[PDB]
């Protein structure tokens, strides 16, 4: 009733040794495709390369810095959602929450170059969104973890794809089911900000904000939880967001007379230009004046500027009245409040939706 | 398999009941996904906004939040139903067609309130409740129809012809909060697809007209446009600025594709998405009003 | 039941004779000793 | 499960069996499901309107309205094939990439009409037609693919209708993914299709973009500090809200690879996933 992914990859950002039995998974792209998208998406006047500045000291304080470039498939392929949720944890509401996740995962890890691997990750996502190399392309998703084996510093970990949580067999765990845990920090249901019943099917989504400013960018991670349609949780997540759309909307870009066509159409005596002389014979004199307009717009927000969130479809939950757990376990040697999920279908295709208003 | 159970109301007349045997496979709305529901969900009453019956511009909101279900085999007592939206297996599905007009395999469904003569609908005294169902288009004809009822609307603040026969609408706007809200949405499509790039695109309207000439086909392109058939005879377009930075930006790809996006949101925002498509097996290729077909969820 | 093994243990345990000398040298006295050791995991695997 | 026959000729070359036996994982898309048809239904001649070969637009539009099929396996007198469509519970799916970016493990595939490049294709000469097959490429590169090729046929009618060419560039144009760029279409000359198939595809794009930034700037004069007037809107809705659903993205297939090689390249198979 479920299928499975397998994969190998280096364990610098994900460690199946600490991380909990049904923990979300996320993988990235070839970290190649970011300066060519770069470079050429970059905003007029902005420095496309203080990304590849930060790029390259991610590498330099990661093992095995000699193999980039070539993708032969030994690369950081998987990360979890701890360490971005650790990265940015400054940002979050939740401080203390916030804060001891970021300790745990640090002691837990080999807590030696660990927090230098946290700041290069940190300004990285930093310098992502300052060329408009927006990191909701670059992330995508897998199913929680239900096996792994490791060797030394690489793993080979399988995941369910979509179905049930329960219904698969992790067969060497104490019992042979596991349920969803996720970090109390990312945790966000917008129906009980939005003060609605909270009755029936609800589905899960992942937002990815975004604060555009000089030399001042942010980048949270929400794992949000509503009842609200497939397509109207855009409209619902605005008015929460109305103050960031604003403050995007007026420090996105950093880096002219009207024409009354209308008036002049509607009234006749106007300098026509019929096709006789459009023909191609002297089209200079014919289109003499004919107006001037004086016009161009250069400087203005484009609609990929004024982005602040991107959000995805992940899953339901088809048992009504959900009542998520949440408690305070051991994570390694330190204790992290989790909230717990049970019974939920994954599916649904990886589309991303901007909300850029 | 997920469905819903209808718990229809006792004491109810037999000749309703007969009514609402004739409901085979239409298709209901629900505001809260559950097993077990109350027949005042499906009850127009349900749509009111703020004491009133809704308008046709507040049905379109109201069926995007809601969600969809399809009528199955009714009992006396029961009445199944089941769930569309949600990801869910449905072996051989069905639907009764409600529109005037005919659908053929491959059409993509649509769902609008009726727009046309008084909606066909089970009214029930004893309960004091009435039930309107939905109708159903292909996605061509409701395109157009939105097209036509969003113009007469900024007209306050019609015809259309299928395979060769005309129809009209009555398009009911009695109310005014739902109507101001189709305006904000429609100007944010316009103001987002407006770039750098708009420049040169409006630079070649000259040698477009040219190309419209000797071409017999980009004529039918110029005369159904109204605006760049008005401008290109009547403005110059002052010639060309530079670009920032030319030696490794592409200004024009952005334009062309932040477009792209704007197109596609523009359809479903403004009126509703696709929910069905239509492939029947082992039947007609054509079906006609008033009979049955098996569809695919979406 | 090498499914619930669960991290077995296993140990040991030896004792050591002695000397009777006399003279400029300290006195002996018997020694005893414990050991322990756990269990390795490893499995096998084959396609078809 | 739910499998379609399509019934082999008689009286083939073995030259275009041999050809036949090679495309195993190949994309068949039919027009009704049956469980017999007929060559006519795959070929490109059942593909074409209005007489002449489809168009780009055309064929896009076809993808949609027209139901798609994967083959299984090929016999010597026999050729079978099972559906992506309602329910089918397809056991062993497997699909050879035919694009020349390469694939990875939870990748989404699309389909794309041939645009790079000359489209390969078994041509049977015998029976005098040809079998065309969809290009599969990743979600993510779906949208930059069709606004780089569009944009790229713009720029020469752009060289062409200015009197001076504004040739200043920043080089080539390059689709980057894994580590691997593609380079296309490095020389001006060998205008295949730039306005063979394309050719349509960028007027109904110029025509609606046009109007896009000029309505608005003919209906609130403030943003830059006889006449129908509603007519206008009323086309431009219907227009921008059809051209939006034929540039549409649905994913149809996922990748999910199984105790074997993570990446792939054009010309391998893998077992995918029905989404």
């Amino acid at each position: 009733t479920t299928q499975l992914i397998q994969q190998v990859s280096l364990t610098d950002f994900f460690r199946p040794d600490i991380e909990h039995a049904g923990s979300i998974v996320l993988i990235l792209r070839h970290p190649s495709d970011m300066i060519g998208e770069a470079n050429t998406l970059t905003q007029a006047g902005r420095d496309p390369d203080v990304l590849l500045e930060g790029l390259r000291n991610l590498f330099n304080a990661c093992t095995a810095p000699w193999t980039v470039g070539e993708g032969g498939g030994l690369r950081a392929y998987v990360t979890s959602l701890s360490f971005i949720a650790a990265c940015r944890a400054e940002e979050y509401t939740d401080k203390q929450a916030a804060d001891a996740n970021r300790t745990a995962i640090v002691s837990a890890y080999g807590c030696s170059r660990m927090e230098t691997r946290l700041i290069r990750f940190s300004e990285c996502l930093r310098a992502m969104v300052q060329c408009h190399v927006f990191p909701h392309r670059f992330i995508s998703f897998f199913g929680s973890l239900l096996e792994y084996t490791i060797q030394d510093n690489l793993c080979n970990i399988t995941a369910v794809a979509k179905g049930p949580q329960e219904a698969a067999r992790t067969d060497k765990t104490s019992t042979r089911r596991v349920t969803a845990n996720i970090p109390a920090c990312v945790f966000w249901d917008v129906d009980k900000d939005l003060h609605l019943s909270a009755d029936g099917l609800k589905h899960v989504f992942l937002v990815f904000v975004y604060t555009q400013r000089r030399q001042r960018e942010g980048v949270r991670l929400h794992l949000a939880l509503s009842q609200l349609n497939e397509q109207c949780f855009g409209r619902g997540i605005g008015f929460l967001l109305g103050r960031i759309r604003a403050e995007n909307a007026a420090w996105g870009t950093e880096g002219t007379r009207a024409l009354p066509l209308v008036q002049l159409s509607n009234d006749p005596t106007s300098p026509r230009c019929s096709i006789g002389e459009i023909t191609g014979v002297n089209w200079n004199l014919a289109r003499q004046r004919l107006y001037q307009w004086t016009g161009d717009f250069r400087g203005l927000p484009t609609q990929l500027s004024c982005m602040y969130a991107a959000y995805t479809l992940i899953g339901t939950i088809p048992s009504e009245s959900v009542r998520y757990t949440r408690r305070m376990e051991r994570f390694g040697g330190y204790n992290v409040p989790t909230i717990w999920l049970e019974g939920v279908v994954w599916g649904g295709t990886n589309t991303w939706n901007e909300c850029y208003y | 398999p997920f469905e819903i159970e209808v718990l229809l109301p006792g004491e109810l007349s037999p000749a309703e009941t007969s009514a609402l045997q004739k409901c085979e496979g239409k298709i209901i709305t629900f505001s809260t996904l559950r097993h077990r529901a109350s027949l005042v969900d499906i009850a127009l009453s349900s749509y009111y906004i703020n004491g009133a019956p809704p308008d046709t511009l507040s049905l379109l909101e109201a069926y995007r939040m809601r969600f969809a279900a399809v009528i199955t085999r009714v009992i006396p007592g029961k009445l199944l139903a089941h769930a569309i939206g949600v990801g869910t297996p449905t072996p051989g599905l069905f639907i009764q067609n409600t529109s005037p007009v005919d659908l053929c395999n491959g059409d993509y469904i649509c769902l609008l309130p009726p727009v046309f003569g008084s909606a066909d609908s089970i009214r029930l005294d004893s309960v004091g409740l009435e039930i309107v169902f939905p109708l159903t288009i292909p996605q061509t004809l409701m395109r157009e129809i939105i097209a036509k009822v969003v113009a007469r609307a900024v007209e306050r603040t019609d015809v259309i012809c299928y395979n060769g026969r005309r129809y009209e609408l009555e398009t009911n706007l009695q109310h005014r909060d739902g109507s101001d809200a189709a305006i904000r949405t429609l100007v944010l499509n316009l103001m987002f697809s407006i770039n750098e790039g708009c420049l040169l695109l409006l630079a070649l309207i000259p040698t477009l007209l040219v190309q419209g000439a000797h071409d017999g086909y980009v004529n039918l392109l110029i005369q159904t446009a109204n605006c760049v058939r008005e401008t290109g005879q009547l403005i110059n377009i002052p010639p060309m600025p530079r670009i920032q930075d030319g030696h490794r930006r592409f200004p024009i790809y952005e334009t062309i594709s932040s477009w792209i996006s704007t197109s596609s949101r523009l359809g479903d925002t403004l009126g509703t998405r696709a929910i069905l498509r239509v492939c029947v097996f082992d039947g007609p290729s054509t079906v006609h009003p008033g009979d049955r077909t098996a569809v695919i969820q979406v | 039941e090498l499914a619930y093994v669960r991290d077995g243990v296993i140990q040991f345990e030896v004792q050591q004779p002695m000397i009777a000398r006399d003279g400029p040298h300290p006195v002996d006295q018997p020694v005893h000793n414990y050991m322990v050791k756990r269990i390795h995991k490893r499995s096998l695997s084959a396609a078809f």
